[PDB]
DNA sequence: TAAGTCACATGGTGCCGAGGCCGCTCA
DNA sequence: TGAGCGGCCTCGGCACCATGTGACTTA
């Protein structure tokens, strides 16, 4: 049953931090409109700016509570051992991503180099 | 018990020109119909560009059987963009000579065709509609029999069948009313209303209509020496693209 | 699994908090919509926004899924990456023989 | 061929003579009290039916000439208990 | 009949009414497609009165096991599990009949 | 205090939810309804204590629209009984019989739908013996019920009684088939079988036979052993010593 | 749409979210089909379930108003002991009968098994 | 008696339908009649009450 | 001569027991 | 490496409806 409140606890999360990007977005949204009276046609370099301060908002705030719990080691909880399987699997795969789009990008210039002999 | 494959063509190829080369190819003369059909009559199916034309190509050498009697069907619109199909009987080893050739002469590109759930049923709807010499159509009521094959985990269910008697049917389609597609409007729903079955989704392999004709996937087997005109244009809607 | 289950009641509570917050934000703005009749939208003051800027278990969940979702999109990238690559090797096979053939064609 | 347009003439009409055939036994089958699959079932349900139906006309018959002649010995023998 | 990427909660939840519509209970008597008893062969002629015409219409069934089979057919969404009446969905198993009102009786 | 929201905007949010937990459960959807709801519970366990009670049900096919606002109305009625049969050797309720009995939709008349009461208590039998077939009111349910919940308390006790002679060891090894009518047992080791009807032994059989044991001795026990089952294991208690 | 549905739902509402064969869980329906159709005329009442918690035991104490004949009714007053788990009746006993059944009752009761008492009190 | 099998089948169907037609018929005017018998039983028996 | 009824003889779908090879399969 | 059970599967015998055509009658 354990499996189970791992789904669960992943559309948790899915549902969770989409709630929380979305009502950021709005209370941001929402100070602008009543500072101002109407003005909701900001330009794109004043949308990503908000975009901005939302994602380093979001990742410090992840590294916040990453404070909280990897500070001190329990080796206890579960929410540890997910920490680290969530790293270890995050981290693994990053070299095999630049070898392939390297060897493809190699296989590109064949390719090029094949078109323009024939 | 007379199957017809059936395959699309890329090209409007005309017949009435080239077809002596077909003769001394073939060591015979063919027996070359021209037609000009206009199957959706009906107000509601189209009132403009519902010209199509008919060529009835026919290796005539005797009349037995199938063996000497492979026929061609050709049927084809200029203002469609897929602008011609044909479809064949029989099982003569000269009909793919005679496709070899029409690739050949025509450069044209032709592919097999596969016929979907609402394409089979939109067919058993065109194959009980009969133009009569008088020019009205008739809708002949068969006892037809849906027939299903699905793969299910374990072979669980390997095949079930759907048998619709010929009084019921035509108390379905009085039902729903004065309509010319009987089973896509009637029948069709009638069983999803009843069994909850949509048989547009379900893997349906046959319809079978008792004494008349019992269409495939892939194939087509008509009592009838011949196909009518509406099973050749709903064919024709088919491969469009 | 008590403990999973009281914490997924923590984040359910969580979530109805951020979901009350949400529908009162937006009704908020909704009638300050209302209240407004201009259509056409107002240019942003460039100091309101410099103040908005100078304004202002949530981490937990991001870093979860953020790293869950990223390392199966990563996964699957490989699958999909693979797959097109060993395509591309046996394309260049194919085209490098039929380069050669073209060539002492071009030759003879 | 003209034998040939023949024999399909006479192959849709007996066609058309074997639907009503089976229409007709269907009907029959949808009038039978218990429901029978086979032709035979459904023809030898249909005799045992009809049959039934005869004597159960009869038997009717009889039952209201019964019902009668206890009406009528029941009105006279009220009418003599009230004279007496 | 109108319809992708369905959200996994309530998906489970049309799984499980799926489940309780063809074994009777959430968990199923207990792959999982497998019933209590496999049927191979069931056959039932439905009829129905549609403005005084007795409508009928013949199901037969064949396989290793059919109201798994069928159940497995409403999982991937080709029979709707709403419409499924009692009969279809394994009532009275291994018998086949005619339902004529609404009321299922066997054949001799 | 943990001030999350900016003061600029926190005037226009009601921050109140994270104070009260009872202003979140009132934007949601108490405890003295919980209470109603646990004395209702309560009550409805003290009425099934009876054995014989009427439950609320619905079919889900039944379940149609009048399409007038989208009131769902049942369209067969449906009526659901159990039948709880105390068994006082455990002290226990045994798991209960349900049967179902839905209206006729022309008659308008309950039939026996379904039921999960074994074949060998003749429920289509009982159900059709009440009221002469068809039945109207709750009363002839209630009397159908009370007739085969008869039979349950019948079956039940008649186990009851000799899971009570197997325990107070005064017989040895028995078996018992499924409504405890054809058993054997042994007293010392003489092999009596018993065919006993409803609370009361109608035949007996003593098998084994002994040097010692005679035949006019083993008639006389015969019919001295039929009676009641109390009677049964008084007087088998008696000629035991 | 995802519902949770209780004891204390409307009617309309469970036959909106009804796709199983359990019985209906509309509480105050339930009591209506107890009270007024498979026994009528018997107005039932507890008064007390305090609990042993200590012992995991229930004690229940209920009054039997056998009111079908309104002018003298006979009213019976149980009491039992539940095992609230791993359900035993561990003891009943009856704590108070009308006098003018008492002989009656009197002479089913002092067998066993309530149930047939109950059941025989009330046909 | 009918010549081709499917008047033969056809005039069954009629047969049965005028059969169950006639007994309905028959048990509807037994029950007017007895009815009013009956009802002429019952008053003199009223009568023969008072 | 067009259409109809008829038994008749062959076509054909579905079913199942027998048995064989296959298909891993495991020690 | 070697025996070995199980799904497959086809043979073919049987069962039943389905079917096309000649003979014969009707108009």
């Amino acid at each position: 049953s354990s499996e189970k409140q791992w789904e669960r606890i992943q559309q948790l999360e899915k549902e969770h931090v989409e709630v929380y990007r979305e009502l950021l977005i709005t209370l941001d949204r929402l100070y602008l409109i009543r500072k101002h009276n109407h003005a909701v046609i900001l330009s794109h370099t004043q949308q990503r700016l908000l975009e901005i301060r939302h994602q380093l908002q979001i990742n410090l705030e992840k590294t916040a509570l990453l404070i909280r719990l990897l500070e001190k080691p329990d080796n206890t909880n579960v929410l540890f051992t997910k920490l680290q399987n969530l790293l270890e699997e995050s981290n693994s795969l990053d070299y095999e991503l630049l070898q392939s789009l390297g060897a493809q990008s190699s296989l590109h210039k064949q390719l090029i180099e094949s078109r323009a002999e024939r | 018990p007379y199957t017809w494959k059936f395959l699309g063509i890329s090209k409007q190829l005309s017949l009435e020109n080239g077809i002596a080369k077909l003769n001394q190819l073939l060591n015979l003369e063919v027996d070359l119909d021209i037609q000009t059909i206009r199957v959706p009559s009906d107000p509601d199916g189209g009132t403009a560009a519902d010209e199509y034309i008919r060529y009835e190509m026919r290796l005539d050498i005797s009349n037995l059987d199938e063996g000497t009697y492979s026929k061609f069907i050709f049927l084809g619109n200029s203002k469609m963009e897929v602008p011609m199909f044909l479809c064949y009987c029989g099982t003569d080893n000269r009909n793919e000579v005679v496709l070899q050739w029409l690739k050949a002469e025509y450069g044209v590109i032709m592919w097999p065709i596969k016929f979907e759930q609402k394409t089979m049923i939109k067919l058993a709807d065109a194959s009980i509609v009969h133009v009569t010499k008088e020019n009205i159509e008739q809708i002949t009521w068969f006892s037809s029999k849906l027939y299903f094959e699905p793969e299910t985990q374990d072979k669980n269910l390997r095949q079930f069948s759907i048998e619709i008697p010929r009084e019921s049917c035509e108390g379905l389609a009085l039902g729903y009313g004065n309509t010319m597609h009987p089973y896509n409007d009637a029948i069709v729903p009638y069983i999803y209303n009843e069994t909850g079955m949509a048989v547009e989704r379900l893997p349906l392999t046959s319809v079978i209509l008792a004494g008349h004709t019992k269409i495939m996937r892939e194939s087509i087997v008509t009592s009838t020496r011949s196909l009518r005109n509406r099973v050749l244009a709903v064919v024709l809607q088919s491969i469009q693209f | 699994k008590d403990v999973l289950d009281v914490y997924i009641k923590n984040l359910e509570n969580q979530i109805g908090n951020k979901r009350y917050f949400l529908k009162q934000a937006q009704g908020a703005i909704d009638e300050i919509t209302k209240r407004s009749l201009d259509t056409e939208g107002k240019p942003v003051n460039s100091e309101v926004f410099t103040e908005l800027l100078r304004k202002p278990p949530i981490g937990f969940s991001l870093t979860s899924n953020f790293l869950s979702l990223r390392a199966q999109s990563s996964s699957e990238w490989l699958s999909l990456m693979n797959d097109q690559s060993v395509d591309q090797k046996a394309m260049l096979l194919l085209q490098n023989n039929i380069n050669s053939d073209l060539k002492e064609l071009l030759r003879k | 061929e003209w034998k040939k347009q023949r024999k399909d003439s006479h192959k849709e009409v007996e066609r058309r003579r074997r639907e009503n055939i089976n229409t007709a036994i269907n009907v029959l089958s949808d009038l039978l009290p218990v429901r029978e699959s086979s032709k035979a079932a459904i023809l030898a349900c249909a005799a045992e039916y009809i049959q039934k139906l005869k004597e159960t006309d009869e038997a009717n018959i009889e039952k209201w000439t019964l019902q009668k002649l206890l009406s009528e010995q029941n009105a006279s023998q009220l009418a003599s208990a009230n004279e007496k | 009949l109108n319809d992708g990427k369905e959200e996994p909660e309530i998906r489970r939840l049309r799984l499980e009414k799926n489940m309780i519509k063809f074994k009777g209970s959430a968990n199923g008597v207990m792959s999982r497609y497998s019933s209590l008893v496999p049927i191979e062969k069931v056959g039932f002629t439905l009829k129905n009165e549609i403005n005084s015409r007795i409508i009928t219409i013949k199901l037969k069934f064949n396989g290793n096991d059919i109201f798994g089979g069928l159940h497995e057919l409403c999982d991937k969404n080709l029979i709707n599990i709403d419409k499924v009446p009692g009969w279809l969905a394994g009532e009275n198993g291994s018998f086949s009949g005619t339902i004529m009102n609404g009321d299922f009786q066997r054949e001799q | 205090q943990h001030q999350m929201f900016d003061p600029g905007v926190a005037d226009l949010l009601d921050t109140d939810i994270l104070t009260s937990p009872s202003k979140r459960k009132r934007k949601l959807k108490s405890t003295s309804d919980r209470s109603e709801l646990e004395d209702y519970i309560v009550l409805e366990n003290v009425y099934r204590m009876f054995g014989i009670t009427f439950f609320p049900l619905v079919d889900p096919i039944d379940l149609k629209i009048k399409d007038a606002s989208g009131e769902i109305f049942v369209d067969r009625e449906m009526l659901g009984i159990r039948l709880e049969v105390f068994s006082e050797r455990t002290s226990q309720f045994e798991k209960p019989h349900y049967v179902l009995l839905k209206k006729r939709i022309k008659s308008n008349s309950w039939f026996l739908f379904k039921h999960t009461i074994p074949s060998f208590i003749d429920v289509q039998g009982i159900f059709d013996d009440t009221n002469g077939g068809l039945v109207i009111s709750h009363d002839d349910a209630y009397l159908f019920a009370k007739r085969v919940f008869l039979q349950l308390v019948e079956v039940q006790k008649r186990r009851q009684i000799f899971k009570d002679l197997e325990a107070k060891k005064i017989i040895h090894d028995l078996d018992l088939d499924l409504e405890s009518s054809m058993v054997s047992f042994f007293v010392k080791d003489i092999k009596v079988e018993l065919f006993v009807k409803q609370n009361e032994i109608v035949s007996c059989s003593i098998l084994d036979d002994i040097h010692d044991f005679s035949q006019n001795n083993k008639s006389k026990w015969e019919i001295a052993l039929l009676g009641s089952l109390d009677d049964l294991e008084l007087k088998l208690n008696h000629s035991f010593a | 749409r995802v519902e949770r549905i209780n004891g204390l739902t409307n009617l309309q509402k469970e036959l909106v979210t009804k796709y199983d064969t359990l019985p209906l869980l509309n509480m105050n329906l339930r009591l209506s089909y107890l009270r007024d159709h498979t026994y009528p005329h018997l107005q039932v009442s507890v008064q007390s379930r305090d609990r042993v918690h200590n012992d995991g035991i229930e004690v229940l104490v209920v009054n039997y108003k056998f009111c079908r004949n309104t002018m003298n009714p006979f009213e019976i007053q149980f009491k039992m002991f539940y095992k609230f788990e791993d359900s035993t009746l561990l003891k009943w006993e009856i704590l108070r009968i009308s006098t003018n059944v008492r002989l009656k009752a009197k002479q089913l009761l002092a067998t066993r098994n309530f149930q047939k008492c109950l059941l025989s009190l009330y046909e």
